[PDB]
């Protein structure tokens, strides 16, 4: 949607990997059946010794799920964001 | 907020590579006279605030990422700095 | 016409003037060149037939003049009638 | 008549366009751009077909507070200006050298002398809008130079 | 039927900018631009261009062929 | 093109839209 030249950069995938793992510190994403955290020692003492699948799988193929619903995005983002008319579908 | 984590920098890691070994080698190289340490913090502090503009939207609004690009690109952008470069961080900029 | 049907390798100089505006697609143009002439519609013995005439088919995706081509052969070949699909019935084309 | 050069930027224009399809653009798509590139320069008196007829073209082929046309013609304008002081080498652009050319490039839009500082207002504005998207990296005269993306 | 053109539109940059660079020269020369006899010699000079034959010759070439 | 690359005029520019401004009428 801009006028072409008469005679934005896209980060590569590489590059996005730290912008990926900063999501999943903050916590607006959690993995797909993420317990958390355990009540008593003795039931995380199993949790520190089982080894889940997505401790195996492929980085770019860990299933995740979001806390924040894009509603709440465009009630939260200023529209002076670009990516704001992308907040919806 | 990205703000405090450009000065956090700046007050923490300026001192730090202005007396680092591979600059005072160079600058004997390059034979700079006029070089004063208010200069090198300077020309130091430039490096913080390109990379940060350069890699804010890479790391984020973290200084422990930021930390470290400071330290791998830092030999790499001492060996551009030559004789031309000491008054005009542009040009710096265009050979780095 | 001797004059050019002496020359060496004559079928690949009419190939190449099967309407030449058209890129490429050499292996059609053949079929094209090839029906153009024709064959030797050979009754056989009389009491057998055999038609002389070379049918083709062209398929293939929208934007690859399969219709244009047949623009061509209407003004080359001596007799041609031209057809569309949906606007031709069964009457108007065999007999009334 | 397409011109000479009409040809190298068409056939560019269509090896893009082609790339993206990896509906879908025919060779149709191209006589389409040479058909809308015709019927822009019938809207106009020149016969010479130049490329920004094609560019124009394509645009439309293709696409299948400050007002968002408005704000967008001023972004190619301003890349595409710091861009050839690039290859010419010369000094980089402040904001105020930046919006002085800007508005000589539409001078004859210009309908009013309050316009006169209007749009030099907004020019500015749209200068924080582009670095805070990051497409110029501020650096230091305030120097504005293509962000490093 | 006897010969069947499967044609596949497949993408490339070599294959489009061949036929791309054919294409947009096609529309320059179809485009307009003794009187006769100057301005056939002009249209058969074009078909010198793009054709080893002349057209004219090849019609009457494939009919005296055919018979 | 970019033909308009250097019309480095004075403050005449606020004078170039009178002429724009009160002769259209
Ligand atoms: N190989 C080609 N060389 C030159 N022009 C082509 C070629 N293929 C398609 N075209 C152009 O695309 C158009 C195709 O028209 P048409 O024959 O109706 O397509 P279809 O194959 O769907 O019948 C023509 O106008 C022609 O100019």
């Amino acid at each position: 949607r801009i006028p072409t030249v008469a005679p934005i950069k896209l980060w590569l995938k590489k590059d996005v990997k730290n912008v990926w793992e900063n999501l999943v510190q903050l916590d607006f994403f959690t993995e797909k059946s993420a317990v958390g955290l355990r009540d008593n020692a003795t039931a995380a003492f199993y949790a520190s010794n089982y080894q889940f699948q997505g401790t195996m799988i492929p980085f770019d193929l860990r299933s995740y799920q979001m806390q924040i619903i894009l509603q709440e995005l465009r009630r939260i983002i200023p529209k002076s964001n670009m990516y704001y008319s992308w907040t919806q579908l | 907020n990205v703000d405090e984590v450009s000065t956090i920098l700046v007050m923490s890691r300026c001192g730090e590579l202005m007396e680092d070994s591979c600059l005072r080698k160079r600058i004997i190289e390059e034979q700079i006279t006029d070089c004063t340490d208010d200069q090198f913090q300077n020309v130091a502090a430039n490096f913080i605030h390109l990379i940060v503009q350069a890699f804010h939207s890479y790391t984020g609004n973290d200084i422990f990422a930021l930390n470290d690009l400071i330290d791998f690109k830092w030999p790499k952008y001492v060996s551009r700095i030559t004789k031309e470069n000491i008054f005009e961080p542009l040009a710096l900029y265009k050979s780095a | 016409f001797r004059k050019i049907s002496r020359d060496r390798g004559i079928i690949d100089k009419i190939i190449s003037s099967m309407a030449p505006s058209i890129y490429g697609h050499r292996d059609i143009k053949t079929a094209v060149a090839c029906s153009l002439f024709g064959g030797v519609p050979k009754n056989v013995n009389g009491k057998h037939s055999i038609r002389g005439d070379i049918n083709v088919l062209l398929l293939g995706d929208p934007g690859t003049a399969k219709s244009q081509i047949l623009k061509y052969v209407e003004k080359t070949a001596h007799r041609a009638v031209f057809a569309t699909g949906q606007g031709a019935s069964a009457v108007g084309l065999t007999a009334s | 008549i397409l011109t000479k050069e009409a040809r190298s930027y068409l056939v560019e224009k269509y090896k893009e366009l082609r790339k993206d399809d990896a509906y879908r653009i025919t060779v149709r798509q191209l006589e389409s751009m040479i058909r809308l590139s015709e019927a822009i320069a019938r809207a106009n008196c020149v016969d010479e077909i130049t490329p920004s007829f094609i560019a124009e073209a394509y645009d439309l082929l293709r696409q299948s507070t400050v007002t968002y046309d408005k704000y967008v013609s001023m972004m190619n304008m301003i890349v595409r200006k710091i861009a050839e002081v690039d290859r010419e080498g010369a000094e980089e652009l402040t904001a105020v050298d930046i919006v002085d050319w800007y508005l000589l490039q539409k001078e004859n839009d210009l309908g009013s002398l309050a316009e006169y500082w209007e749009e030099r207002r907004l020019a500015f504005k749209v200068i924080k809008r582009l670095v805070k998207d990051r497409i110029l990296m501020e650096i230091h005269k305030t120097v504005y130079v293509i962000h490093p993306n | 039927f006897d010969i069947l053109c499967v044609v596949r539109d497949l993408v490339d940059e070599e294959a489009d900018e061949r036929l791309a660079t054919f294409v947009v020269d096609s529309h320059v020369r179809s485009h307009p631009e003794n009187a006769r006899q100057r301005r056939l010699q002009r249209q058969r000079k074009k078909e010198e261009e793009i054709s080893p034959i002349p057209q004219e010759l090849l019609m009457k070439y494939i009919h005296y062929a055919r018979t | 093109m970019y033909k308009e690359k250097m019309p480095d005029s004075q403050a005449n520019l606020m004078d170039r839209l009178r002429e724009r401004e009160r002769r259209s009428a």
